């Protein structure tokens, strides 16, 4: 009568409690699981004939969870309960209804309320290089101090990217361009990142990890919020136009131009059909653009770049 | 000496077809590889996990063996693979293997493969580049040079570029990709200065239709 399991679990769980007997004949005798919900009310929960589960009768309020097995090899009987809920607290012992009354000492199964992860992140935009941006994380549903938290970065065509995160007994305000705090009081996390690259752009997540303890756990994540950087604000700068042919298809390559309202367009008068423009920023904190398009190897050409303040256009002959 | 974990750019399939999304581990001893979807406008959640030693599958909420099911491939050793299969519209998205790493506290995600389910058959043309050399004038302009590549007419939607003289990859400018139906297309440029112009650098670029490995050019 030595029965072992009776974990900590949450109420969504299963858990499988398992029973050994010596000294008697264990496969001729029926067993029993009953229940006391804290003490002093044993009641018989489920029974099975360990001859075989010809008589199984475990349905007095657990009916539909309950699976008691015994395999007499090992000397095992199993009560396998497989969605507990609050009130399935208790002391479980081992044991037309047949008369048991040489009860054991019953293990105890305690049941935990549910734990939803609401992750709510904020503080998102659009953001100069430089300057310093401050992200929250409303966190609700679970016992926050003892929760691992940690924020990524999912940036398009990049591997997402932890970025800082800490646990229960943290105690490490980690410093550098990546900076996390939690605020216990408000169930509150937040991220910083001083001197905002332009790598530093994209969605942050903040994240919960979840599970048994181990490398079977998840992460949970909240919606994020998204980061873009922008050029520092520098004084206006005026393109350098060029024009590139190569076979049958010109190229127009504008460069060092802040700010970058430009109109682009390559045209002798004509214009083209296919000629679109790219826009990207340099290392330099002023965009660079490429309006690309079609004109044979005999044909002539010519591009017009209309960067406020002055207008700049090149032309390649024939 | 971190873990790594190579994806495949994309995966497209039609419609009612299955898709294997593989995966291909370096430097991990987890025993436990994740599968994570990211859809646009959906938070990211976990599909499932497998493990690298008994192959059991945990599922998460919702998630089940009828549409998912993650293996390691016998060939080529290390490959994982997630098999979606009857692939819907829903099913697009982001998905991408995970594995915890440096004593469990921190993890780590491949670059992710873009699931796209086309509602019928479609054509995977790769993508076809044209490039242009930097200009005596743009040398004597400027003192540096810009080399422009323009990735044209392919499908879908989803190419990985980069530049790489150094093992690092070097700090280029990439344009949005433009395009529809059945045609787009991206521009690159890295402007070089007139020192580095003489090294023979190299232009890496990956598609669906190339497979895993990349396609270089020289010069
Ligand atoms: C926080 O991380 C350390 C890393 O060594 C780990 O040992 C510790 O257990 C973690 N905190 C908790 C409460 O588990």
């Amino acid at each position: 009568l030595l029965e072992s399991g009776g974990k900590v679990t949450h109420e969504g769980q299963s858990v499988t409690l398992t029973c050994k007997a010596s000294g008697f004949n264990f496969k001729d005798y029926a067993m029993s699981w009953h229940w006391n919900p804290s003490g002093s009310n044993r009641q018989f929960v489920a029974s099975i004939s360990p001859k075989t589960g010809s008589k199984r009768e475990y349905k007095p309020s657990i009916q539909g969870r309950a699976l008691i097995t015994r395999n007499n090899e090992a000397n095992t009987v199993s009560l396998t309960l497989r969605q507990l809920r609050k009130e399935d607290s208790g002391i479980y012992y081992c044991a037309l209804a047949e008369q048991w009354e040489n009860f054991g000492p019953g293990t105890e199964l305690t049941v935990l309320p549910l734990e939803k992860t609401l992750l709510t992140e904020s503080g998102g935009g659009t953001y100069q290089a430089g300057k310093t941006l401050s992200l929250k994380c409303q966190t609700s549903g679970f016992q926050f101090k003892t929760s691992q938290l940690d924020w990524y970065l999912w940036t398009p065509g990049h591997a997402p990217l932890w970025l800082t995160g800490l646990n229960s007994s943290s105690t490490d305000a980690t410093e550098g361009r990546i900076t996390s705090s939690r605020e216990d009081n408000k169930n509150q996390i937040f991220l910083q990142i001083e001197d905002l690259g332009l790598r530093d752009s994209g969605q942050y997540h903040c994240a919960r990890r979840v599970g048994n303890g181990d490398d079977t756990d998840k992460l949970v994540f909240g919606l994020g919020t998204r980061v873009i950087v922008e050029p520092r604000p520098a004084a206006p700068l005026s393109p350098s136009v060029f024009l590139v042919r190569d076979q049958d298809a010109v190229a127009c390559l504008i460069r060092n131009f802040y700010p970058k309202e430009l109109h682009v367009s390559l045209t002798s008068g004509t214009l083209i059909s296919a000629q679109s423009l790219s826009l990207a920023p340099t290392a330099s904190g002023t965009y660079s653009a490429i309006h690309i398009g079609r004109v044979g190897e005999n044909d002539a050409i010519t591009c017009s770049v209309k960067h406020l303040g002055k207008e700049i256009h090149m032309s390649h002959q024939a | 000496s971190c873990a790594h974990m190579k994806q495949q750019v994309s995966f497209t399939g039609i419609q009612g077809d299955s898709a294997r999304i593989t995966c291909q581990v370096s430097n991990a001893v987890s025993y436990w590889i994740h599968w994570y979807r990211f859809q646009d406008g959906k938070p990211p959640q976990r599909l499932l996990c497998l493990s690298r030693e008994s192959g059991e599958l945990l599922f998460d909420e919702g998630f089940g063996s009828n549409k998912f099911h993650a293996f390691k491939d016998q060939f080529n050793g290390e490959k994982f693979i997630l098999l979606i299969k009857k692939l819907e519209v829903r099913d697009s998205g982001m998905y991408y293997c995970a594995i915890w790493d440096w004593d469990g506290l921190v993890k780590v995600f491949g670059e992710g493969t873009r699931l796209i389910v086309t509602e019928s058959a479609f054509k995977k043309k790769p993508p076809k580049p044209i490039f242009f050399l930097p200009t005596s004038e743009e040398i004597k302009q400027k003192q540096s040079g810009t080399y422009i590549c323009l990735l044209e007419d392919f499908f879908p939607n989803v190419v990985k570029t980069y530049w790489k003289e150094n093992s690092q990859p070097l700090d280029a400018q990439f344009g949005p990709i433009t395009g529809g139906g059945n045609s787009y297309s991206q521009v690159s440029w890295l402007t070089v200065k007139e020192d580095v112009l003489r090294k023979n650098l190299t232009y890496f670029y990956q598609h669906e239709d190339l497979g895993m490995e990349p396609k270089a050019f020289s010069i």
